[PDB]
């Protein structure tokens, strides 16, 4: 039932991450010579979350305050001194509350393989592609499939002459 | 409770718009 | 349901990001010339906040009173000297409440990939371009996209012979 | 559903300040001899503020009183001196209410890309356009497109020969 | 009833694991020529999780203070000295609530078996594959699969000659 909807839900971002790569991956490298394929991790448990954080006081140039007694004695007779100070201090301090309901359908982590083919010439011997052709490619997947190292995103891009 | 904050934060919203 | 809305949501922002840097690229590099694909990273979270700050008044310049005693008192007879200071303040602070409800569907971060052609003369050989170009492509780009540093935006353009 | 008209709100935001722009660089430039594209980081979130300030009195220059109790003794019998100062002193302060409600889809940091062709003499040569001439375009989209530097506006115009 | 529910969302999750990895292995090692099979270990346990937490107080710098009462007391008479000191203390904490409910069917452990065929070239020599392909075929499969180290995913591809 809801475990379906949520399976299509991922095939589907799964399919449109698949084809903005190789939306960009077809003009240079050609139709057909570029095949990838993307798997999703998705988020589909139910969070709710409050946080309250409160501004430190206890420094006296930002501490904030309402009432405050200070009784202050000295009886001096070190000999027989007596000091005696009494102080009592309300503060008021800064207070945010945070409530934050997470999406239901985020990404957790992305992994997507992509395999290339070779350049066959007019000749048509399949030439392999260059190290720094390889780095661009790399470089627009990365883009393409939204690449961050906080939620773990590995890529993985080989280059092997496709099959007849 | 987690509701009992955001009660809070509502009642916070409405002196807010109380001032 | 909610979840294929909120894609439809994501992919008319991609598009009209792409449009936006197609616009802007095609009158230089030429229709065609160029080809650009745009992801985004979502805010689908609904989120509520209240915030609440105090203005220090820890400096008697700045400190708003409404009530003060201050009982002194001092019996000389340094000696059997005696001082007392009994002192009581009572405070009006600034006070600043700020609701805040934060729009959903607001945007995290945003990759864009962007490729362009090489150019051919009227012989016909791809004569790629230079760095200068490349630079203006890359600004012209930063621009469309609303390149931002806070949110983590990562842009990529590359220079290559576009396929038959 | 509300993202679709927000979307929109920002779309024509953007179309005006584009045409806005096109106004004032096509008597100089020429028709077609300028394009320029606008993005727009708006704000759809409800805030509501309200701001408290109370004017200091802690200087008896612009202190106001409504009651106050000055009791002094001094017996002297420094000797047998015994000073007593008991002071209350009641206040009225300055209070000054803000109550703020920010409109909903103002901007918040405005973005501007423009590119300029060159200019085809009788002969038709591209002669490229003067530092001068730059410098006037610059100010005059800065003047079009509202510039500020507290938003975060960034505005970049170059340079270019266009395309058949 | 429910235990086949779960044993379909199973199958249909392998099957669609199963055509992921099919559909990259199959342009470079060939169409017949790679079969593999995915067993998964899932979640069918509800749970519901309540998180709080507070930050620590106990440095000074960092503590958020309401109301402080400090009493002290000097008699000095070491000789017959008499110190006192009553510090009472009235802390606001920062608090997070966090309320989790995990979803229904999130995959626990998943362990794939790939095999592969060997090459047979046009004499018909079934020449075995290589160590860079096979390492190939396990980075490629890994990706499709989401291979991660926290479940504890087990991967395992072998070359071995297909059976008329």
């Amino acid at each position: 039932d809801l475990n379906d909807a949520q399976l299509k839900f991922a095939n589907d971002v799964e399919s449109r991450i698949q084809r903005r790569i190789e939306a960009i991956l077809s003009p240079i490298v050609g139709n057909g010579n570029v095949h990838a394929q993307v798997t999703a991790q998705l988020d589909f448990a139910n969070k709710e979350q409050t946080e309250e954080h409160y501004s430190p006081n206890g420094d006296a140039s930002k501490a904030t305050l309402r009432s405050r007694q200070l009784n202050i004695s000295e009886q001096v007779g070190a000999g027989p001194r007596s000091t005696q100070r009494n102080e009592t201090s309300n503060y008021e301090v800064d207070r945010t509350i945070r409530h934050t309901k997470m999406n239901v359908g985020d990404i957790e982590r992305l992994s997507v393989a992509v395999v290339v083919n070779y350049k066959t010439l007019a000749d048509g011997k399949p030439l392999p592609l260059t190290a720094d052709q390889m780095k661009q490619i790399e470089d627009l997947t990365r883009e393409a499939m939204g690449f961050s190292d906080k939620r773990g995103d590995t890529l993985n891009v080989v280059n092997s002459p496709f099959s007849a | 409770a987690i509701q009992g904050i955001e009660g809070v934060i509502s009642q916070l919203q409405a002196t807010a718009m109380a001032a």
